[PDB]
């Protein structure tokens, strides 16, 4: 009921998710989630980004880290705790480790 | 020679007590001795003499002590020194003091440590936490401190030279440990250079088998200067040769680092901690010295090997 | 025993001659007779109020808060009256007794006094106001001549270790209860509970006696040890493996 | 500002000695709250470190299983992309007490609402239902890698207010109260020197009188 | 004379005094957390000797019912409250690492009626009212708690 | 004698010693908290302080222009500093509760020149420019900032 999970990443990375049962609309027909194409400009990724962290029956929100780099500022200029974004590698963009938002948090972490 | 003084003699003796001690230091310091004079408690003979300021109704001063408590004081320590002697025969002798201060309540707003500090030129700061981790002598270290370094830099120059630059070291080392400590506490040595590891780690040796001396064995009982020297020398050596062997190799691709130091020539530091048991009673000045050298060869090579 | 009451409403100059009366006494059956004297010296804050109208009585000015700048050598003159002596059987010791004006051991009375006694027991209030008697605070508390006082041949061989441990254990006992307060009993370690297990039955059974239970060295001792057989061998770190393997068991 | 402007009284001698005790208990219980907070900070990095990793392992396991449904099913991600009406996995707020201090984390809830079925696509059900499986366990462990750092977000800021708090009261209360107390003591003694000076000078003029007298 | 003539009261004194004692304590960690994390037992506490403070140790002398409290009374009012307080504690850490965890919350939801009753002991006005009926009515709180307790666990 | 020469000085000086008292009442507690919990009408009320105190409480007494002070100059350059203060303030009071709140960070970098001309208001060298000129450029200062103002909001 309370929190739902919303997802911005590709093509398989969305669907992938969304066969994980985890996805749906809202009473406005929006979905808590983007598939982001070649084609997806930054104020189409920006836009949801900020859609999600005002929406207050969001809360986690899954990215994958090339979005996370080609819209970064927003990650660090919003700092709370219902919005816990969590970075996830694609299919073939290579495992994340580096410019991790809480490595950043604290830089004591390997 | 003893003067003996409880709490319950009369106050003009513990008053005076620390003025006959000093007259008979100064007796065999004409006669052309070196003297050696410890007063137990320079506070216990402060506390008479407020007693006889109180008992004879003169006005109190800085916390209730006599106006001229500085002026006493000052002029106990100023009979200490080296001096010529009178007479005919050229001879010459000192007294040096050694006094103790215990202020109530272990402060040092006590005028009278206040104004003991201000007069001694060396403080050998005691701790009592360094006894809880039975760590003797129980030296603070931060704390203490000596003003005649410059007075005797003539004789280290003349008979060691090399002592001068290794004491320098000895206390940024140490100094850098205690400034590296909030580093650690907050990193555990993680996120920490390899050059600050060896600071840490060669304090901690410095800390555990030179400043640390054990009286109580008989190999340990009086450490000659000579091995003192020795020791410490090779420890510096180690440090500056740990530096380099990081620093110069730094730059990328194949690097030296503490891991790599430590594992490889372990024996070498195992080495350098059983320096303080070359017994001066059975290893004359040639033999310790010989083996401190080769202890310094093996070690400048060890580090070699990893170039 | 040899009892000298000096009452509030007895001539003040007489409640000064008292304990050299007490003394006097010690003294003649100490060192004369070949015995070993203990002297307890009641409320000897009393006793300096008593000086200071003697002083008053002399017309002497005031020294420090009042009292005769005299007042450490007269308190060294009743109290270094004790000790043992060369070549004779006999002793003296001193437990002088001392109410801090309010509650302050800055005060020249306990300061004085402190000053030139060898360590101090100390009562405390919080142990009394939670009803525990004798109301002693061990962690305040120090006796600089128990190193020599105890050990083989004297006490128990293993006196000097049962004692480092215990004041440890209670130390630390103390700091748990206070991290207690703060995170609670679920943020707590299995070591943690030890130490509040030690911390409670520590007050209960080692502090708390009553007045009319007498508890000898080695009882003492023995109870310190139940006590101390709640932890693992592991954790007693300031008694030696020999001890351990001699007492600890059983 | 420098001092608490405490007229000079033994009255405020114990005055500032009980609040400098007050002060010194708050400073410890404060450190020490914030000592339990770093260790399980540390203990939740920890945890967010060891999870990462995990986190990395399992969604390439995903990834490659979704591969595999592709590889028997062609395109069925537009079907799925297309066809979402209600989600089968919804998280509730829970509250986790890490100390005084209560910390959000997420928990998992099966709310349970049916997720589409779909056999359309070369029928590979099989692959589709390991897939569901695949990216359903990745969830449920992103569920509490978002925990870990939503708990290590109340973390960061217990940890600093904590010891902005500490930090006052080391360099800022305690300095004053113990510079008020120094103060205190000081004029306490100068108002006992000008009496016995008072009283000195009224025994010298008795002692004048009686020579007088005489 | 506390043993020959009542025998309850030297050891109603002995915990009245550590349940404040202890209250003290607790307050000073209370002024720094806030409650944060308490044990239960820590929370009755906390909560008895706050009755105790307004509806024991709290009075105004210039009302009839307070004017002089004679003793039986002022014993009796302790009796109950120090018996509620062992019940209260028994109960929390009796079912404490269990199933059927009882808290403060629970006891007084459970037994309201109990706590207004023994605040109201302030009231029961001597001499206009009489001695015998006084204590009886105590021993009725007694009874009440007791049952309370009973059906609680 | 105020209200018969000039009026306006009574309430500046109100105003100003209001400021002045507020700005310690938030030092006090400022020191502690590290300006993280300070209202946006709180860190104005602490920047037009310091103006105040920088540039209007002190003055160099052994340069031309600050060896003495015409009471006019004195009366008229408060006027400015706390016109700005009423300006400053009502700006994010009428706009806290909008779709875009006039922080002090907007303000500041919106009327640098503002703040700097206000500071600059001392090096007016009454001797060597007389009343005429100060007048006029003091009433500049204010046209500069309610034109800013506009603008601004």
């Amino acid at each position: 009921r309370g929190k739902l999970i919303a997802v911005i990443g590709d093509e398989d990375t969305v669907t992938g998710f969304l066969l994980g049962g985890i996805g749906e609309l809202n009473k406005n027909r929006h979905p808590n989630f983007l598939v982001v194409e070649k084609d997806t400009t930054i104020n189409e990724i920006e836009d949801t980004f900020r859609q999600f962290l005002n929406r207050d029956d969001i809360g986690i929100i899954l990215i994958n880290q090339y979005i996370a780099e080609m819209v970064r500022h927003a990650l660090d200029a919003h700092q709370r705790s219902i919005p816990a974004v969590l970075e996830i590698p694609s299919k073939e963009h290579p495992y994340d480790a580096a410019k991790d938002s809480i490595l950043r948090r604290a830089k004591g972490m390997f | 020679a003893l003067v003996a003084n409880t709490s319950n003699m009369p106050v003009a003796a513990r008053e005076a007590s620390i003025y006959t001690g000093i007259t008979l230091s100064e007796y065999f310091r004409d006669m052309g001795y070196h003297v050696s004079m410890m007063a137990d408690s320079t506070s216990r003979w402060a506390e008479a003499l407020r007693e006889i300021s109180g008992r004879l109704a003169e006005m109190p001063a800085d916390s209730g002590y006599p106006a001229y408590l500085g002026a006493r004081l000052a002029s106990f320590y100023e009979r200490a020194g080296r001096v010529k002697c009178l007479g005919n025969p050229e001879r010459e002798g000192s007294v040096s003091i050694v006094g103790a201060v215990s202020p109530p309540g272990g402060d040092f707003s006590d005028p009278v440590t206040s104004a003991t500090l201000g007069i001694v030129q060396v403080f050998w700061g005691l701790d009592k936490k360094l006894a809880q981790r039975k760590h003797f002598p129980s030296v603070n270290w931060l704390i203490s401190y000596s003003k005649y370094m410059r007075a005797l830099d003539e004789y280290y120059d003349k008979h060691f030279t090399e002592f001068v630059p290794l004491r320098t070291k000895a206390k940024e080392i140490l100094q850098e440990e205690e400034d590296l400590a909030e580093i650690v506490q907050l990193v555990g040595k993680a996120s920490l250079a390899e050059t600050d590891k060896i600071t840490l780690e060669v304090a901690k040796l410095i800390k555990d088998d030179f400043l640390q001396q054990n009286g109580y064995t008989p190999y340990d009982r009086f450490c000659p200067f000579y091995k003192t020297v020795g020791m410490l020398s090779n420890m510096i050596s180690f440090y500056d040769m740990a530096r380099r062997a990081v620093e110069t190799t730094a730059q990328s691709d194949n690097k030296i680092t503490w891991s790599i130091i430590r594992e490889h020539m372990g024996e070498i530091l195992y080495k350098l901690s059983s320096m303080k048991f070359k017994d001066p009673v059975k290893d004359g000045e040639a033999k310790i010295k010989a083996d401190y050298a080769q202890l310094l060869e093996d070690m400048q090579n060890a580090f070699r090997s990893l170039e | 025993v040899c009892l000298f009451l000096n009452l509030a409403n007895d001539p003040t100059i007489e409640r000064i001659i008292t304990p050299r009366l007490a003394l006097t006494t010690a003294e003649f059956l100490a060192y004369q007779c070949e015995k070993h004297v203990l002297v307890i010296l009641t409320d000897m804050s009393s006793y300096a109020e008593a000086l200071r109208e003697v002083s008053a009585a002399r017309e002497e000015v005031p020294g420090r808060r009042g009292f005769p700048g005299y007042m450490y050598t007269d308190l060294a003159t009743i109290y270094e009256r004790a000790g043992r002596v060369e070549g004779r059987n006999g002793s003296i010791t001193q437990i002088p007794i001392l109410t801090m004006p309010n509650d302050d051991i800055t005060h020249p009375i306990p300061d004085l006094t402190g000053y030139i006694t060898e360590g101090q027991i100390y009562v405390d209030r919080q142990l009394h106001n939670r009803q525990i008697y004798p109301p002693i605070n061990v962690l305040p508390s120090l006796s600089r001549l128990m190193k020599s006082a105890i050990g083989e041949g004297m006490t128990r061989k293993d006196h000097a270790d049962v004692s480092n441990q215990l004041y440890a254990c209670y130390a630390i006992g103390k700091d748990v209860q206070a991290m207690k307060a703060v995170v609670g009993e679920e943020a707590l370690t299995s070591d943690d509970l030890l130490y509040l297990e030690f911390l409670q039955k520590f007050e209960k059974n080692f502090i708390t006696q009553g007045p009319y239970e007498n508890r000898t060295v080695y009882e003492t001792l023995d109870i310190g040890w139940q006590l101390l057989r709640i932890f693992p061998k592991e954790m007693l770190k300031r008694i030696p493996q020999s001890t351990l393997s001699e007492f600890y068991p059983r | 500002k420098d001092r608490i402007e405490i007229f000079p009284s033994r009255m405020a001698q114990t005055i500032m000695k009980a609040r400098l005790k007050g002060a010194q208990t708050g400073r410890n219980l404060l450190k020490k709250k914030s000592d339990a907070l770093t260790l399980r900070f540390r203990q939740i990095l920890k945890k967010i470190i060891e999870t990462k990793m995990l986190m990395g392992e399992v969604m390439r396991e995903a990834a490659f299983s979704l591969a595999e449904a592709k590889f028997t099913a062609g395109d069925f991600s537009t079907t799925v992309i297309q066809n979402v009406n209600k989600a089968q996995v919804k998280i509730r707020a829970k509250k986790d007490n890490v100390a005084g201090v209560t910390l959000p984390v997420f928990e998992h809830y099966h709310e349970g609402t049916d997720s589409y079925e779909l056999t359309g696509l070369a029928r590979g059900g099989e692959q589709l239902a390991k897939l569901k499986r695949n990216y359903a366990k990745a969830v449920e462990l992103l569920v509490e890698l978002a925990s870990l750092q939503t708990s290590f977000v109340t973390l960061d800021e217990a940890i600093k207010i904590t010891n902005r708090r500490v930090n006052a009261i080391e360099h800022v209360i305690i300095p004053r109260i113990e510079r008020t107390l120094a103060y205190i003591i000081t004029e306490l003694d100068e108002r006992e020197r000008e009496e016995f000076y008072r009283l000195k000078k009224i025994q010298e003029k008795k002692k004048i009188i009686k020579e007088k007298s005489e």
